[PDB]
RNA sequence: UUAGGCGGCCACAGCGGUGGGGUUGCCUCCCGUACCCAUCCCGAACACGGAAGAUAAGCCCACCAGCGUUCCGGGGAGUACUGGAGUGCGCGAGCCUCUGGGAAACCCGGUUCGCCGCCACC
RNA sequence: AGUGCAAGAGCAAAAGAUAGCUUGACAGUGUUCUUCCCAACGAGGAACGCUGACGCGAAAGCGUGGUCUAGCGAACCAAUU
RNA sequence: CCUGUCAAACUCCAAACUUACAGACGCCGUUUGACGCGGGGAUUCCGGUGCGCGGGGUA
């Protein structure tokens, strides 16, 4: 399971690419979603590749964003440990967040929206005209350089 | 053979064993192949139907097993072609199969022939067959009257193991007696 | 004319001598000099002029570039000196000039040049330890009649 | 193994080639049956522009007949190693061709399963003079 | 294209591989499909007859029909659907 | 399939080569022209009639890789080329990095001297 | 190689060659595609049918001109069946 | 035999990629009726720029 964000805006990108992340629940910049790791939702990821953000986060950081970010198929009604527990198949975040990650489930599923919509990230980022491994914040990420941004967005 | 564009011809083509050309005009017809063959001693007749794997074969009858039912002669004569088809052509109705097109290989159309005997043996069988009776041979030929009577111009029997002298085409009536009735097993 | 008309790769290639007519002659005069009748192999030295960028280079300037080499080595080893040296490209490309404004623009023949692409070998040249130091020379004032920048690359000659 | 190798003669075809015939005739006596028109093809400079058009005549006999000629007719040649084939044929003079071959030729003749015969089962100018040579008259 | 002919710029989709040169195996031409089943069109050089435009060449059909020994095949040409009259020689069923 | 017929795929099946196989069995070569039929001339072929001989052809069985072909390993090569991205480099033609794909020639070693289906048959 | 003529393509017990026979280069009426990719538009064209009458072949079958893609023309008017 | 080079109108090979159909996942639609169909009304048929691939041209 790894999770999107979405860090480039749509002005000038591929219609097909944009539709990618529409398909993937993205809408907006800073938008992040939840994706299984499956031989289809593969190419969806590596096609949009150039204008996301994405790796598996660590169980705790997933329950971090959870918890500040995460919200119910409709209403403003907040999500916190009592919501998921008398909401969903699950005891708390945690429980919710590790069935995530071994996609057990999806946030639809459990009747939430199936984004996280982050806020900008605290410090700023590595810059979105080079990949990771260029010292830019683009395409993959580790465990770790993941759970910076994500936490940097909570 | 000689380099990668070589074309070599498809294995039946080279065998000198399929017209393909003929072959395609008639499994155009839709129905079974009624082929007809034959050997320096033999005749053989096959009624093939079309397959995914190859073709099948529903139903034949050869020349040596007409013996089984009363045949001392020879197996590679007129009588012998008309009497295997109308045996191949019996079993051929036993099995289901109601009509047919002839598939003469390489053989040639002459009038008269042995392909046309084995094909008016199918017919009799009660086979449907596309046919022209003015291209097969006279009664008689098919009974075997030609080879009597070259064994009237005598002095040396025809036939070496003594099946009978002066021959006899009232054995073909014999034995074509015996399969038009039914009983026989087929 | 100018090379600045011609030196780059920025066109088909035109080839085609049986839908091409009026292909004016070559100006080489040869591709192979020295003792032709000789194998490279029989020479301890190998040296070679290396292209530094993909061009075409009109025919008019392999003659001259291999002229100034040849004519060299000729004038320091002797008409007959003991080397070898070869001009491995050959120019199949034709060239065209629009010689009215850009109407009809087709332009006609004019000429021909090789496609060299970056890091080839144009010339090489075999000779013994001794002329290693005049084939770099030939060299030297080949790669000045051609329109990019050359490497001398030694091969077999670990005589340093 | 020598009964089915040892050679035989397939064909000796007889021909006159004319240009344009009335010496057909000729042939229909010195062999003994019909002979057939020659035609040409393309066209020649030597007035000789039409394509189908009787130009020659050629009769192929086989078994007696060819036999009973050679006999005849071999006495009238003096035969040479040169005047040989590389598959075992030899033709003299009115032109003589001799086609020599070993028994089972018809695979290669025949509609059915044709096929070409082996160069092991194939005569040899060698084991052609001999055959020949070995029946009324002399080699080189 | 210089010209408008059916055979416009054709010269790959209706040439024979080498080794696929000279007339074609009968049983593909005999070959017999149903309604509904999806078959490929595909031009065999080698087969002069029954052919479709070559345009059509690729398109994976549906077999709704015959028309004689011919195939009625519905296609779909970007949005417009039509039917095409093609033999079993320039058809493969599909999978 | 101790030798046959009709095929599908249509060279992995081609080219070339070696060895083995047949008394009333099979296929052949083979013997022979009164008939049906036949050669612009030839029973050569086609067609018909037939068993004195033969396993030399063909054919079937076993096998050989030199040529051609198929596939595979290792090397060439993650090279050449390339879809997506870049306020990376270069005077410039052009190049590079990241991400996703990925050859061809050729060399070396193996594989390949057909596979399969229906019918008939000591 | 040949296959009438551009080019590209097809074809070997043939689509080439020879021989013989024959007039399907036939009448009526359609389906479909093309013309005009997608996407409406005429004449023209092609593939594929049914009906009628025929040719050849043992028969399957082939023949709606020439192996395929050029060789074509509205309304009004005239002549013709 | 060896040795030196090529192809827009060459190909024993051969991508990336584009593309027909189907299944799966995604997204979407069944009160926001999608897909499709019929009808009313248009405007439009001088385009331009960047990038990629081009063809012409010294440019
Ligand atoms: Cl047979
Ligand atoms: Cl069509
Ligand atoms: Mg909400
Ligand atoms: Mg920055
Ligand atoms: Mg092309
Ligand atoms: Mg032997
Ligand atoms: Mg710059
Ligand atoms: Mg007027
Ligand atoms: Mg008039
Ligand atoms: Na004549
Ligand atoms: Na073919
Ligand atoms: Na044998
Ligand atoms: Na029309
Ligand atoms: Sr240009
Ligand atoms: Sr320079
Ligand atoms: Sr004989
Ligand atoms: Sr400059
Ligand atoms: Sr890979
Ligand atoms: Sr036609
Ligand atoms: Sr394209």
């Amino acid at each position: 399971m790894h999770a999107l964000v979405q860090l480039r805006g749509e002005v000038n990108m591929h219609t097909d690419i944009q539709d990618t992340l529409e398909m993937l629940n993205i809408h907006h910049v800073n938008h992040c979603t939840l994706v299984p790791e499956t031989d289809a939702y593969r190419g969806m990821v590596a096609k949009v590749n150039d204008f996301v953000a994405f790796g598996e986060p660590s169980q705790e950081t997933l329950e971090t964003v959870l918890a500040t970010r995460a919200e119910p198929l409709e209403g403003d009604a907040d999500v916190d440990d009592e919501w998921v527990a008398e909401h969903t198949d699950y005891d708390d975040i945690s429980g919710l967040a590790f069935a995530l990650l071994s996609e057990e489930t999806t946030l639809r599923e459990q009747g939430l929206s199936p984004t996280l919509r982050l806020h900008p990230p605290r410090g700023g980022h590595d810059g979105v005209k080079h990949p990771v491994k260029e010292g830019g914040q683009l395409g993959k990420h580790d465990t770790e350089g993941i759970d910076d941004l994500l936490e940097a967005m909570r | 053979a000689t380099g990668p564009r070589y074309k070599v011809p498809m294995r039946r083509r080279r065998e000198a064993r399929t017209d393909y050309h003929q072959r395609l005009r008639l499994l155009k017809s839709g129905k079974p192949r009624l082929v007809a063959r034959k050997s320096n001693k033999h005749v053989r007749a096959q009624l093939v139907t079309l397959g995914p794997n190859g073709d099948d074969t529903l139903a034949s009858a050869h020349s040596s097993d007409l013996a089984e039912y009363g045949w001392e002669a020879p197996t590679g004569n007129m009588p012998s072609a008309y009497l295997t088809g109308l045996l191949a052509g019996l079993r051929a109705q036993e099995a289901g199969v109601e009509e047919a097109v002839l598939d003469i290989g390489l053989n040639s159309p002459t009038p008269g022939s042995k392909v046309f005997a084995i094909q008016e043996g199918a017919i009799d069988a009660g086979l449907d067959i596309p046919h022209n009776d003015d291209v097969l041979a006279d009664w008689q030929r098919t009974r075997g009257a030609h080879i009597a009577e070259y064994d009237e111009q005598l002095e040396e029997p025809l036939y070496s193991g003594d099946f009978d002298a002066a021959d006899l085409p009232e054995h073909f009536d014999e034995l074509r007696e015996t399969l038009l009735d039914g009983d026989i097993e087929l | 004319k100018p090379a600045s008309m011609y030196r780059d790769i920025d066109k088909p290639a035109y080839t085609r001598r049986e839908y091409i007519t009026g292909i004016p002659g070559s100006k080489i005069a040869q591709h192979k000099m020295g003792r032709k009748q000789k194998d490279a192999d029989d020479y301890p030295v190998q040296i070679s002029l290396i292209v530094e960028e993909t061009v075409q280079l009109r025919h008019g300037s392999l003659e001259a570039s291999r002229l100034s080499a040849n004519r060299h080595l000729i004038k320091e080893l002797g008409e007959e000196g003991d080397y070898k040296m070869t001009l491995r490209k050959f120019p199949h490309q034709v060239l065209r000039e629009n010689k009215d404004g850009m109407r009809a623009a087709f332009g006609k023949i004019v000429g021909t040049a090789a496609r060299v692409q970056a890091g080839e070998q144009l010339f090489t040249a075999y000779c013994n330890v001794e002329d290693a130091e005049h084939v770099k020379e030939a060299f030297r004032r080949a790669y000045n009649k051609i329109t990019p920048s050359c490497r001398i690359d030694s091969s077999p000659a670990g005589n340093a | 193994f020598h009964e089915m190798r040892e050679p035989r003669i397939e064909k000796v075809v007889v021909h006159m080639g004319i240009g344009h015939a009335n010496a057909e005739d000729i042939l229909g006596e010195i062999t003994g049956q019909m002979p057939v028109r020659t035609k040409a093809k393309r066209t020649v400079g030597e007035f000789d522009i039409r394509e189908g058009d009787p130009i020659g005549a050629k009769v192929t006999l086989r078994d007696e007949m060819a036999e009973e000629f050679l006999q005849t007719a071999l006495p009238l040649a003096e035969l040479a190693t040169s005047q040989f084939d590389d598959t075992g044929n030899f033709s003299f003079g009115l032109d003589v061709t001799v086609n020599l071959v070993r028994p089972g030729y018809r695979v290669a003749k025949r509609d059915k399963a044709s096929r070409s015969i082996p160069t092991k089962h194939r005569l040899n100018p060698a084991d052609a003079v001999a055959f020949i040579e070995s029946t009324y008259d002399v080699e080189v | 294209p210089s010209s408008n002919g059916p055979l416009e710029g054709t010269r790959g989709k209706l040439k024979n591989k080498p080794r696929d040169r000279g007339t074609s195996p009968p049983q593909r031409a005999v070959e017999e499909f149903d309604d509904g089943e999806k078959v490929h069109l595909k031009i065999d050089p080698s087969v002069p007859n029954g052919r479709f435009h070559p345009r059509f060449d690729g398109q994976t059909g549906t077999v709704e029909g015959k028309q004689g020994d011919a195939y009625k095949v519905d296609i779909v040409d970007g949005g417009k659907e039509k039917t095409i009259i093609v033999t079993a020689a320039h058809l493969r069923r599909q999978e």
